[PDB]
């Protein structure tokens, strides 16, 4: 299975909003990830179940579902949200990762 | 020795692709496939049965695509036989419908000879009935079939996947008998799902089909050594059927595996293309095509009898298989009889003599007679006619006969146990329930109770011909029997003041008339009495002109338009069976 | 090499706890199988070949008691069998799936799990099994798409659905009856690799197979052959062969080994009402093409009834043609009533039957929640047949009479609807218990008061009217057109003994006795397909 | 819970090395363990798993270095070893160890460069 993920970079600033999508080649019936990797290097998984959220995650970060496509929406941005953005399917072995997005400010 | 050759078939999204095999005389070929390699569409292809494209030479003559029929035979999986019949007349009837020649005798010997070749003789005389109560095997019936295909005498058989449905003993001797005929002179082509190890070596040549490409096609030595070259060598004990299956099939559980299997399936085809196999069934072709020594092609026996020989050949073999079913006609002739007596548990007289429930009760019978006779006739047509039918539509593609033939021999037969039934139900419940009681009459009531009941068996009897499934045509007929005795009937609407569209539809339903002279016989010449609301008609003859004004001077003419309804019927009944015939 | 093999050979759902075992020993089974003895412990997968079942029943159907009289001895982790212990400890996937079509794999093993788990579970739990068992069984891309036999999953998938929904639970035990039954090739080996798997973790795994084509039998295990009910071998399959080969039976090359040694011879009763409820509501509400013929049969025969009896225009309807009108009002919706209950019934005989057999409800929460699935569909039904009719006919104007024909039209139509019910759950075949229905119906029929007078009748068509709905229904209809108009036309007939009240009691009543009849049915009557 | 990870460092081709990851904070026995590097032109990839002991702890590897590394666990002292053998062909990335591959990767390290 093959993630594109969209855009490769996205630039934007504070109090903005932000959607980056994931397009799978085949079906996964919603079982998506979305990771966070900070600049630094680490990485932490933001939502899991593409709907669901980790503990300790704030409550801005969205994931929704347009047809084939999946979107992570990460409302009032914030300088801490500067960082590597990845799809990742985990419904059919092995599991396969995203393009990528590069969240600028 | 006879040959058969097809060379570059197709058919047409794309079910064949460029099929080229070769046979001859004295051996058998069998050809394996997965669900959408098209062998079934290959056999119906040679059998003659949507361009078609490629040449078909036998015995070196190519033979045009409506010559087909007259020289191979094509046997079916489904074995649509008659129960209540025996093996020898089943046979002779089968004869009689593909030969003519004159007295018994020979038919009796091509009987005796097409038994004793499939050991068909102890079971000659036994009933054939169902297997899981009494009657021959499946193997029994199986062989019943191939000497039915046989009596026609012929050279070319095709088999679409005889042991599909019986056990493993029963398939292995079922493939032995196919061998046997074949050593006898004559061409066997088969198909098969998953044969056993023990048939590789008794075919004289294996074709692999995939996605309708001719795959392999040769000596099941010459398929292991071609298989071996390849690069697949069949490993021990692993049933070279199912290997060379698996190695030719297109495993669709994903999109890579897809791809894989396609480029495989590609690879051993190309191979095959270019292997010395198909050259030489190539070069065999065109030889014995320009060879000019084979001898002509070989066709059936006969011709085939008129339509009235036919006719009542069929004729016969209904009339003795209902007649031997004590079940058939038991229903046949009761099924009127119970739905008299249910009502009569409930009426147990006309109280004619007093108007609390006089008109009430008369209108009731009449109502529930007019309503159930058809309702029973669509009983005794659905529970009876679908094992006709398919056989019908089994023997028809062989060339025996046409499937309006059955019909019509079918509704003569049903004629009579018809008119014995309804006399048996009026001359039992006319007289108990104390209806005009008369003998003219009593003939009058017994007639306009019969022509219903032929009427609704010939409208089921054409709604099996258009519909399959036989409970949708219960429901249909059920509910059209119930809506013409609601509308054509004048009992619960007054004809006379019903809406326009509702009058016309009237006019169209044998119920209407069906009422009409059901009221004038039975409300004519009697009188009434209550010792204002319901007691002014104390004369039948009032309530006649309040139902049906002028039906007493139109009794001839709705006997007559009942009685043209009926043929009517069967003339619609022979169409339908003409479209079925073409549409099938 | 020919097989797909790029999979995951992980195990997602494990089954923790002791190992279970199974120990036959001299089993004797007439009425076939004699001195059959073996032992199969956790961990081992035991696939039974050859000629095995007798009759209706099978080898496993004899290992677990169904079925024809036993005389040898069957245990059950070092107990004897019983019918509690099998359902405890063992699980069952026959070869015919029973499944909802309009329902997804998630929804189906969601509503298997909240019907299966005990009521100490919390919700995250249960989602948690779910996605474990649809995890361990390869069908996370099958989640979300329906079951339907309708496009639906395919065979593999759908048997893997089966599989899901009788290990939800964890069994220790399962066994299976032909799984690889109509699949093709490459899809049975990989549900034989998926259940090889299943059995490499802790619990132990029985397969009946008839003819493995020389692909499944190389997965094996362990392999029972038996022929004529006796077995000959027990073991490895990898060694059968040489089995043969050390005792003067030698395998020859390329022949398949089984072919040729065959031929050679908690939660809760209330928990478990709203489960079922809820799950014949989300499977009966997205078939639209059932309830759109539904729904074309009730308008259809509602606008032929009212513009058979058009009540406006130059002619009114005369008392005669109204009183016709309200006895076909009532009497020509049984039939195709009958006909979609006793179908819908015989539709789901086998799931019913298998899932009373296996445990999951008693028989008591499916009878309300079957009826109040049907609730709301008959509801509908019955607005589309009666509300336009009463105004095509031009009958009583008002509000008060329209709406009393309409309640007494909808509670003749419920009877007529449960005592479909009880002939379906009375009767095993779907032909006697259409007879049974078309008999009763047509003596209601004639014991209704418009053919026969209600004063023709003896002593048994009385009281068969008396206990008929149709008669009680046209004699309401009767009451709610002529009465207060007007009665003399009541009385001269009798349809004018009963008040109004006591016929809604009297149908009510008849709907309460159909009622109980219908339970007593699915309480001690076996709902065999 | 905490992914640390360590052992990253300089080895041209030709030689061999071995990371640690230093799980704390749940039970190691009842967990799968992956290792998942990232290379700086690629955007990510799965190297290998290493399953709970429900599995025996058996082991998986990719079909990018099938072969040549070996992923195992000291179940005493909950420390995943990532040995790589005839590494630095194009295998120089950040090689990260993370908990759980079929339920969504979470509980993810910091990364070893190499
Ligand atoms: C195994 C199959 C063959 C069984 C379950 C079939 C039963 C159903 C599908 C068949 C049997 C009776 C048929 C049936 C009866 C009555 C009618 C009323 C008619 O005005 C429209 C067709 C309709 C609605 C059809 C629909 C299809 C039915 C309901």
């Amino acid at each position: 299975i093959q993630m594109t993920q969209s855009p490769s970079s996205l630039s934007a600033s504070l109090g903005e909003r932000v959607s980056l999508t994931c397009r799978a080649s085949q079906e996964i019936s919603g079982y998506l990830s979305w990771l966070q990797q900070k600049p630094d290097g680490t990485i932490q998984r933001l939502i899991y179940a593409a709907f669901s959220l980790d503990s300790g995650v704030p409550k801005r970060f969205s994931g929704s579902r347009s047809g084939s496509d999946y979107s992570l929406t990460i409302s009032s941005l914030e300088s801490e949200d500067l960082a590597h953005y990845y799809c990742l399917q985990y419904a059919s072995y092995p599991c396969t990762f995203g393009g990528g997005t590069k969240l600028e400010i | 020795p006879h040959s058969l050759g097809i060379l570059h078939a197709s058919y047409s999204r794309q079910i064949l692709k460029d099929v080229s095999l070769y046979v001859e005389s004295g051996q058998i070929m069998c050809i394996l496939g997965s669900s959408g390699s098209g062998k079934t569409t290959l056999l119906d292809a040679m059998s003659g049965r949507g361009t078609f494209l490629g040449e078909v030479y036998v015995n070196g003559r190519a033979l045009r695509r409506e010559q087909f029929q007259d020289c191979f035979s094509y046997v079916l999986q489904s074995d649509t036989l008659l129960s209540s019949l025996t093996v020898r007349e089943t046979l002779h009837y089968t004869a009689l419908l593909a030969i003519r020649r004159g007295n018994p005798g020979s038919f009796q010997k091509k009987v005796e000879a097409v038994m004793a070749e499939l050991s068909l003789s102890h079971v000659a005389d036994r009933l054939i009935g169902n297997y899981s109560l009494g009657g021959i095997s499946t193997g029994e019936r199986r062989r019943v079939s191939i000497a039915a295909q046989l009596l026609q005498d012929p050279k070319v058989m095709l088999f679409d996947e005889p042991t599909t449905g019986l056990d493993c003993m029963t398939a292995n001797q079922i493939v032995v008998l196919l061998v046997e005929l074949a050593r006898r002179n004559r061409i066997v082509v088969l198909t098969i799902h998953q044969p056993r190890s023990e048939l590789f070596q008794l075919f004289d040549k294996i074709a692999i089909l995939s996605f309708g490409e001719l795959i392999f096609c040769g000596t099941p030595a010459e398929m292991l050594d071609f298989f071996n070259d390849c690069g697949y060598p069949c490993p021990e004990h692993s049933n070279p059927f199912d290997f060379y299956m698996d190695l030719t099939s297109v495993d669709t559980q994903s999109k890579e595996r897809e791809i894989e299997t396609s480029k495989r399936v590609q690879m051993i085809e190309s191979a095959y293309k270019k292997s010395a196999i198909c050259h030489k069934t190539l070069k065999n072709i065109e030889r014995m095509k320009h060879l000019k020594t084979l001898p002509m092609v070989p066709f059936k026996t006969k011709d085939s009898p008129g339509v009235f020989s036919k006719l009542g050949v069929l004729l016969r073999r209904v009339t003795r298989n209902l007649v031997r079913n004590k079940l058939a006609v038991i229903t046949r002739l009761l099924q009127n009889l119970i739905m008299g007596l249910f009502l009569l548990f409930f009426v147990l007289r006309v109280r004619s003599n007093v108007l609390k429930g006089a008109i009430q009760d008369r209108v009731g019978l009449l109502y529930q007679f007019v309503g159930a006779t058809p309702y029973t006739g669509m009983l005794n047509a659905v529970n009876l006619f679908p094992v006709l039918r398919a056989v019908s539509d089994q023997e028809s593609q062989d060339g025996l006969y046409q499937k309006w033939q059955m019909m019509l021999a079918y509704a003569l037969h049903v004629l009579p146990f018809s008119v014995v039934a309804t006399m048996i139900f009026s001359s039992v419940c006319y007289w108990t329930l104390g209806l005009h009681p008369e003998v003219a009459r009593f003939g009058y009531f017994s007639a306009a109770l019969l022509a219903p009941h032929l009427i609704g068996e010939f409208l089921t009897l054409v709604l099996l011909g258009i519909v399959q499934n036989p409970n949708i045509v219960n429901s249909v007929v059920a509910l059209l029997s119930i809506a013409g005795v609601l509308v054509g009937s004048g009992f619960l609407r007054n004809i006379q003041e019903m809406p326009i569209p509702f009058k016309i539809i009237s006019y169209f339903t044998f119920q209407k008339y069906c009422s009409e002279i059901l009221v004038v016989n039975e409300f004519y010449g009697l009188n009434f009495t209550c010792g204002n609301p319901m007691c002014a008609f104390t004369q039948g003859i009032q309530f006649i002109e309040k139902t049906c004004p002028g039906a007493t001077s139109r009794f001839t003419m709705n006997f007559l338009i009942l009685y043209s309804f009926i043929p009517a019927l069967v003339i619609l009944g022979i169409v339908v069976f003409k479209i079925r015939d073409h549409l099938i | 090499r020919l097989f797909s093999s790029e999979s995951d050979n992980s195990l997602y759902f494990t089954y923790s706890g002791q190992p279970n075992t199974l120990e036959v020993r001299d089993l004797n089974y007439q009425v076939g199988i004699q001195n059959l003895s073996f032992k199969v412990r956790s961990g081992q997968m035991l696939a039974i070949i050859g000629s095995s079942g007798c009759g209706r029943a099978s080898l496993l159907d004899v290992i677990t008691g169904r079925g024809k009289i036993k005389s040898g001895q069957i245990w059950i982790n070092g107990q004897p069998s019983s019918p509690q212990l099998v359902r405890k400890c063992v699980a069952h996937v026959r070869q015919h799936n029973q499944l909802l079509p309009n329902l997804t794999v998630r929804e189906t093993l969601a509503f298997i799990a909240q019907m299966r788990l005990p009521r100490t579970f919390s919700q995250a739990q249960r989602d948690k099994r779910v996605e474990d068992v649809i995890a361990e069984l390869r069908l996370r891309q099958c989640a979300d798409t329906r079951v339907g036999n309708v496009r639906g999953l395919s065979g593999g998938e759908r048997r893997r659905v089966s599989i899901g929904v009788q290990l939800l639970w964890n069994p220790g035990i399962l066994i299976l009856d032909e799984p690889t039954s109509g699949l093709d090739s490459f899809t049975a080996h990989n549900l034989v690799k998926t259940l090889s798997r299943l059995a490499k973790g802790n619990r132990l795994v029985l397969i009946s197979l008839h003819q493995p084509r020389s692909d499944i039998f190389r997965l094996f295990d362990l392999v029972l052959l038996m022929t004529s009910g006796t077995p000959i071998y027990l073991g490895a399959a990898q060694h059968m062969v040489q089995y043969f080969t050390a005792i003067g039976y030698p395998c020859p090359r390329y022949s398949n080994p089984a072919d040729f040694y065959v031929d050679l011879t908690m939660p809760g009763a209330v928990q478990q009402f709203t489960t079922l409820i809820r799950r014949q509501i989300s499977n009966d509400f997205r078939d639209l093409p059932t309830l759109l013929i539904h729904g074309a049969e009730a308008c259809l025969m509602s606008m032929t009834i009212g513009f058979l009896y058009f009540g406006h225009g130059s002619i009114q309807l005369s008392f005669m043609d109204t009183a016709a009108l309200l006895f076909m009002i009532g009497a020509l919706i049984p039939f195709n009533v009958i006909l979609d209950v006793i179908s819908k019934c015989y539709s789901e005989r086998a799931m019913l039957y298998y899932e009373l057999e296996d445990g999951l409800y008693t028989t008591g929460p499916y009878f309300f929640a079957k009826i109040l699935g049907e609730l709301p569909e008959h509801c509908a039904y019955i607005i589309i047949y009666g509300m336009p009719t009463y105004w095509l006919a031009n009958l009583r104007p008002g509000l008060q009479p329209f709406l009393l024909h309409f309640l007494l039209v909808w509670l003749v139509v419920f009877c007529c609807r449960i005592m479909a019910l009880a002939a379906a759950a009375l009767l095993p075949t779907f032909h006697m218990a259409s007879f049974f229905s078309n008999a009763l119906y047509n003596s209601f029929y004639l014991a209704g008061g418009f053919m026969i007078n209600l004063s023709s009748l003896w002593t048994v068509p009385a009281w068969i009217s008396k206990v008929s709905f149709l008669r009680w229904c046209f004699e309401g209809l009767m009451k709610i057109q002529f009465s207060r108009r007007g009665d003399k036309i009541l009385s001269v007939m009798e349809l004018d003994s009963y008040p109004l009240y006591a016929i809604y009691l009297i149908v009510i009543g008849l709907s309460g006795g159909f009622m109980v009849l219908y339970y007593v049915s699915l309480r001690f009557i076996k709902q065999k397909p | 819970v905490k992914l640390v990870e360590s052992g990253g460092g300089l080895v041209q081709p030709g030689g061999s090395l071995r990371l640690s990851c230093a799980t704390s904070g749940f039970t190691f026995s009842e967990f799968f363990m992956e290792w998942v590097r990232q290379p700086p032109g690629k955007r990510l990839e799965w190297v290998a798993v290493s399953r709970n002991e429900a599995n025996d702890y058996t082991t998986d590897y990719s079909a990018s270095v099938k072969g040549r590394f070996i992923v195992s666990r000291d179940t005493s002292q909950n420390i995943l070893y990532l040995q790589m053998n005839a590494l630095r062909a194009e295998d120089t990335a950040i090689y990260y160890c993370a908990r759980d591959a079929w339920m969504g990767f979470d509980y993810w390290g910091q990364g070893t460069t190499v």
